[PDB]
């Protein structure tokens, strides 16, 4: 992402307490900051006697969430309190 | 170098026309997991009554597969004429973990002649052909579809009584409509009903011979034959490759009513397998008599985990895929088709990366 | 408990011309009596080592499937056979798998093995490499441990000198490009020097590979039952009761 | 090493022929023996390559021949000019020597 | 072609002596060189072959002179050399200047010898 | 470190008790208290053979 810089500039790579890497300057002078890629917590409502079940994707704003979502891919979906479900 | 037998004494290939609207149907037959359907048996242990996680060579659940069809030449009357197939010649896939066939999808329903819009008749089964090797290219007018070196080809023969395999090179013949010659469309085997089927002597050769009209034969380093029981039970056929050379998997030598595959046959191909294709087939019946033929269907295998229910009996009836879905993972987290009501974690989705920057 | 068949057969290996590194022959020995002793006896072996198994449990042990992989190997090119090896001929020609099991025997041929004959010369790739579309930009190609060279089709049955190059344009296929490669000539010894790369599988099929074993009346299922007893069925042992 | 004839005769008009001998690795597998003539106080030349042809400048009576592993020089029609030295000479690529027989009294 | 030799002579045992020639009438740089001997009463002996400029000018040698017998040669002249740096009394023999090509190709190569000097005698 | 990326202060870790305390914490401000630190290491004279 594009964002302001710190730390000392002549180093190329900025890092964390954690030593992980969080931030870097490019050859075209500007700075930007790097988080790893975020992925998405899931849980699934089962009910036994009816046999049925449904997806809820943890803590989502239900915007990065398609339909076509009941299958990992190797009614619609609507925001609720808890998260997003389908 | 094993002795095939002599080389076809044909001046010229039988004229093989490729009409692909008429091939452009389908009927979905998608893995259905939950009926076992196209599981492999493991071949190092049985078990049996239990419910147990296992690692194997599996299809995805929900593929929808590859599916292929083989049709009737073109007639008139009692007297045949040149032949009638698909563009399978030039499809040259990824041989990847090796595949497994559905053959008799159909058998028993009623459907139709392909080479006819409204011809109706009973389905019966047939069974698949393949050419397999390690590389492929271009034919002398740049069409698609040469295998080169030695290759491994599957051919049903005797009209569904025996199967045939063998390992060599193909020549391809100079005549007319031949792979290294003039007016060259593709190349196909097929067999004459009318004499080639007789009950009373099947012409085991029938469809050897008629591979033999495109390619000769050189430099064999073996040929096997295995027998076919004729019926109309579906059943199962797969191909995989490792360091002990290429297997041979079939339901119908041990569950022929379960569909449960297991090994049959292993051939001494040490010699990557890369790519295949589907061999074209053509029937030269007469005008005035075709059949309908079931549709066969290629799935691909990936080293997945299944849960696998074994009855009582040894047999595996049920599975789940356990990444097919969230709910699907929960029963195999559990191990058991049979999980209590609540709210369960499971694996997360994630997106794989983009272009790279450097 | 174990079955009858018939001898492992290693005529074949005896009985013609030894093969190339890079092109070497595979021999796949499944329900079979072996015994590793009678062949090596043909040989004067210049050293025996394993991974993952004994020198005596490869000569003694059930398998589910035995790989013999023979050729012809200069002696002194030993030091590029290590798992860790240079690369010169490892990455190329010749890789074992440091997942199964296995071994690696070098011998040379005395006098009275008549019935294998002499090569020419020992011949190796060293050079294999995949070029892209762009006629520049060029990648390594490598052979994994049961795999032939990935340019052996490229390459003829001997290298009649140092230098020579060797090319073949690829079809889409394989994305296109060329694929090239170029290998080198080892002058031969006043005996022949061999070669043998040996697999052991275990647990994929009924342990069947075994050696020569006679038998007493007093080593059935039978009459030992509710017994506690040892036992090796079919090369699956173990101890308990019947 | 190759094997040879110590003498090779016959009147002119007659064919004859210079055996050269050896094992699998020298005739048998591959096509690459040679035969030279040599006059006395000259140079030996080229008569057959490769165990298959000759040089534009060899006359017709001289072709090669193999069976197992003997290679062989025909003469056909051999003529009182035609007597010379005659070589067998065996070369294959890098790491080898080159290997010359005894040579034939033609 | 023409393959023009000398530099033979009489040297005792123990001694040294360099052999040369000069071709012409073909492509120096673009062919194998080599040199084969012959005593009295005795066949033909290779001697040594030398490669081309471009693979480097490496060198090969019969059994009977290795380590003793070096090759060069130098496409500024079109000329070849031999020198004999420790000689016997068996080297008494008549040497001769030669070229060496192959047929073929690379997947099925085949070599031998085309052209040949007058030759000079080595006592 | 500043925001700025340079060093302003620093802990000598083994420079006495204290400071190994501020350095057992990875802070410059810990709580008040009794805490327990390094102990104080014997050292040997001349050998003995
Ligand atoms: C196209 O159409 C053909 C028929 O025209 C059809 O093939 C026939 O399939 C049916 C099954 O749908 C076969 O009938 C029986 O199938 C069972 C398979 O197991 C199932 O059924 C048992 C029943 O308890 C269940 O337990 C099990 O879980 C499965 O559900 C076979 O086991 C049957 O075998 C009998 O005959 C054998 C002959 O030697 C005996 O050895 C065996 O013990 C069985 O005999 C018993 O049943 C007989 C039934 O009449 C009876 O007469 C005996 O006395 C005894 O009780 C049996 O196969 C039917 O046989 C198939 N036809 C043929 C010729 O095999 C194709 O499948 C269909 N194709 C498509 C694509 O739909
Ligand atoms: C796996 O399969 C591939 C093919 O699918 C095999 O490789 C092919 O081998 C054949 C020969 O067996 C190649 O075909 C031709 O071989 C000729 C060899 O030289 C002989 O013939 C010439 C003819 O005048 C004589 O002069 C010579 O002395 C020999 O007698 C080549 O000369 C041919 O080249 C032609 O095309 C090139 C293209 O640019 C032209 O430049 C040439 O002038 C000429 O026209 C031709 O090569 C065939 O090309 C090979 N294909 C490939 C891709 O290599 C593999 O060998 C086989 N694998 C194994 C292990 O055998
Ligand atoms: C249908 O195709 C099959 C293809 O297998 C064909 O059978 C084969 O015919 C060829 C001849 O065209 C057989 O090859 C050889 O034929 C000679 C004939 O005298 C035999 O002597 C040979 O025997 C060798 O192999 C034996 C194996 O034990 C040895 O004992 C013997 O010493 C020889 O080495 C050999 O048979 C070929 O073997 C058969 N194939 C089989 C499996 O038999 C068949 O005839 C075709 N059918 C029709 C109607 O055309
Ligand atoms: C693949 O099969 C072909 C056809 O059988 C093999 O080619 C043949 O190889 C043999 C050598 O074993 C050639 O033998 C011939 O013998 C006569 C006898 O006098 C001789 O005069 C010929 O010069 C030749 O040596 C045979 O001609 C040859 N056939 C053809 C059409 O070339 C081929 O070698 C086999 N390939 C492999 C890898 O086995
Ligand atoms: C990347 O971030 C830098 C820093 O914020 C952006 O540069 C600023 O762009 C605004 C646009 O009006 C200017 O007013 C600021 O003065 C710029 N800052 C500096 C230090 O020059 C830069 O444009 C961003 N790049 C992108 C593509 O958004
Ligand atoms: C479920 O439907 C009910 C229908 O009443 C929704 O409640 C209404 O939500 C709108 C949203 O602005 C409010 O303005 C109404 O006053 C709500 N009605 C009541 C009685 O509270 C409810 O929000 C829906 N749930 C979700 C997750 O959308
Ligand atoms: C297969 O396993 C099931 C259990 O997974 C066996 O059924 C149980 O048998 C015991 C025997 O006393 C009963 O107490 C259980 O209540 C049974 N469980 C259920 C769910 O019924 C079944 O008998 C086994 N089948 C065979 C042939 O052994
Ligand atoms: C055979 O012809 C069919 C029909 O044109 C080809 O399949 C089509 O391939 C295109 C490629 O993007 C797809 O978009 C179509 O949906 C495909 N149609 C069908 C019915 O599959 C097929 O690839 C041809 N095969 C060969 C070898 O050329
Ligand atoms: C071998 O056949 C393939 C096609 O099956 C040829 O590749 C095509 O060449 C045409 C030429 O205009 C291109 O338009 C196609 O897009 C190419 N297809 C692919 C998949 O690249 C290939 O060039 C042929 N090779 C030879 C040697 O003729
Ligand atoms: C397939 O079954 C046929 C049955 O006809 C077998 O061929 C017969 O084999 C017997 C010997 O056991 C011969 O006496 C018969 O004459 C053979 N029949 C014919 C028509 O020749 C055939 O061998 C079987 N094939 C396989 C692979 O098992
Ligand atoms: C395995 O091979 C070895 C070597 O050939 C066999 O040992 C020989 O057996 C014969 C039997 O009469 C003895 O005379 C030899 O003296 C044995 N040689 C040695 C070195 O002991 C061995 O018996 C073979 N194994 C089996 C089961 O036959
Ligand atoms: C040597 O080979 C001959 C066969 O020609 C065989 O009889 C003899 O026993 C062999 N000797 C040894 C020590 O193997
Ligand atoms: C086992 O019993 C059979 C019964 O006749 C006998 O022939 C055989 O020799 C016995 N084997 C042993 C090792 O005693």
């Amino acid at each position: 992402q594009n964002c302001t810089a710190v730390g000392v500039r002549q180093q190329r790579f900025v890092y964390d307490a954690y030593q992980n890497l969080v931030g870097y300057y490019s050859d075209d002078g500007n700075y930007y900051c790097l988080r790893a890629c975020v992925s998405v917590p899931v849980s699934v409502i089962y009910d036994k006697e009816t046999k049925t079940h449904a997806t809820l994707f943890g803590s989502v704003a239900c915007e990065h969430i398609s339909s076509t979502m009941s299958q990992y891919s190797r009614y619609g979906p609507l925001q609720t309190p808890v998260g997003c479900v389908l | 170098t094993v002795d095939v037998g002599p080389d076809s004494v044909k001046s010229a290939c039988i004229e093989v026309d490729i009409q692909q609207t008429f091939f452009d149907k389908t009927w979905p037959r998608p893995i259905d997991v939950s009926k076992a359907d196209g599981i492999i048996y493991p071949q190092g242990r049985t078990y049996s009554n239990i419910t147990i996680t296992y690692q194997g060579l599996f299809p995805y659940q929900g593929d929808h597969g590859d599916m292929y069809v083989y049709s009737a030449g073109h007639a008139t009357g009692t007297t045949p004429q040149k032949l009638f197939v698909a563009n399978y010649s030039q499809d040259v896939k990824q041989f990847a973990n090796g595949f497994v066939v559905r053959i008799g999808a159909a058998a028993n329903s009623t459907g139709t002649v392909i080479i006819s819009p409204s011809t109706s008749a009973t389905i019966r089964k047939i069974y698949p052909a393949f050419m397999l090797g390690s590389s492929v290219g271009n034919f002398s007018d740049g069409k698609m579809g040469r295998f080169f070196n030695h290759t491994l080809v599957l051919l049903p023969d005797g009209c569904g009584t025996l199967l045939r395999a063998f390992y060599c090179i193909l020549e391809p013949r100079s005549g007319n409509h031949c792979p290294a010659g003039n007016s060259y469309t593709s190349f196909a085997t097929y067999h004459t009903p009318a004499t080639d089927c007789s009950d009373g002597n099947y012409n085991r050769n029938a469809s050897l011979n008629s591979f033999k009209e495109y390619f000769n034969l050189r430099n064999c380093t073996f040929m096997y034959t295995y027998n076919i029981t004729e019926d109309e039970i579906l059943e199962w056929f797969g191909i995989t490759q490792t360091a002990q050379g290429v297997h041979l998997f079939s339901s119908r030598y041990v569950d022929l009513y379960g569909g449960n595959m297991f090994q049959f046959a292993t051939l001494p191909v040490y010699d990557t397998i890369k790519y295949y294709s589907i061999i074209p087939h053509s029937i030269r019946s007469i005008q005035s008599d075709r059949k309908a033929w079931a549709a066969f269907y290629v799935y691909k295998l990936q080293p997945l985990t299944f849960l696998l229910d074994f009855s009582v009996d040894g047999y595996i009836r049920r599975a789940i895929d356990c990444g097919f879905n969230d709910l699907s993972q929960l029963h195999c987290s559990y191990e058991s088709f049979d999980v209590e009501s609540g709210v369960y974690s499971v694996s997360s989705f994630e997106a794989k990366p983009s272009g790279s920057v450097v | 408990e174990q079955a009858e068949g018939v001898e492992c057969d290693f005529s074949p290996l005896l009985s013609g011309t030894p093969p190339q590194v890079y092109n070497f022959k595979r021999l796949v020995f499944t329900n079979c009596n072996y015994n590793l002793t009678k062949l090596l006896s043909l040989f004067s072996v210049n050293d025996f080592t394993c991974s993952q198994i004994s020198p005596a449990a490869i000569a003694s042990n059930c398998y589910s499937s035995l790989i013999l992989d023979y050729f012809s190997y200069p002696l002194s090119m030993k030091s590029d056979l290590s798992v860790s090896s240079a690369g010169p001929i490892s990455q190329f020609n010749y890789k074992q798998s440091f997942s199964n099991p296995t071994c690696l025997i070098l011998a040379t041929v005395p006098h009275n093995l008549t019935t294998i004959t002499k090569p020419l010369k020992y011949s190796y790739i060293n050079k294999c490499s995949r070029l892209l579309s762009d006629d520049r930009t060029e990648v390594p190609q490598l052979v994994n441990a049961n795999q032939y060279s990935p340019c052996v089709s490229i390459v003829p049955s001997t290298v009649w000198e140092d230098g020579d190059y060797y090319r073949k344009q690829l079809s889409p296929l394989e994305g296109g490009g060329w694929l090239v490669a170029s290998g080198s000539t080892v002058a031969m010894t006043e005996q022949l020097q061999m070669g043998f790369g040996i697999t052991v599988q275990y647990g994929t099929d009924t342990n069947s590979v075994c050696p020569k074993l006679e038998f007493a009346n007093d080593t059935k299922i039978a009459s030992q039952l509710g017994n506690c007893v040892e036992y090796s069925l079919y090369g699956v042992s173990g101890r308990g009761v019947f | 090493a190759l094997t040879q004839p110590a003498s090779v005769s016959g009147s002119p008009g007659q064919s004859i022929t210079i055996s050269c001998t050896g094992t699998s690795s020298d005739v048998g597998t591959y096509d690459l023996v040679s035969w030279y003539q040599q006059h006395p106080g000259k140079s030996p030349k080229l008569m057959i390559y490769a165990d298959i042809k000759r040089p534009s400048g060899v006359s017709h009576r001289f072709s090669g021949s193999k069976s197992g592993n003997t290679a062989s020089l025909t003469i056909s029609g051999l003529q009182s000019a035609d007597e010379a030295d005659y070589y067998c000479c065996l070369y294959a690529g890098s790491s080898t020597s080159v290997i010359f027989g005894g040579g034939t009294k033609v | 072609v023409q393959l023009l030799e000398s530099g033979g002579g009489l040297v005792k045992p123990g001694g040294s002596l360099r052999l040369s020639c000069e071709a012409s009438g073909l492509t120096f740089s673009n062919v194998w060189m080599s040199w084969v001997r012959q005593a009295p009463g005795k066949g033909l002996e290779w001697v040594g072959r030398i490669k081309r400029k471009s693979e480097g000018a490496t060198t090969d040698y019969g059994a009977p002179v290795k380590g003793r017998f070096t090759l060069s040669r130098d496409d500024s002249k079109n000329t070849v050399y031999l020198q004999m740096n420790s000689l016997k009394i068996d080297d008494t023999a008549v040497y001769y200047c030669s070229t060496l090509t192959r047929g073929g190709d690379v997947w099925s190569s085949s070599y031998y010898f085309d052209y040949w000097g007058q030759g000079a005698l080595v006592t």
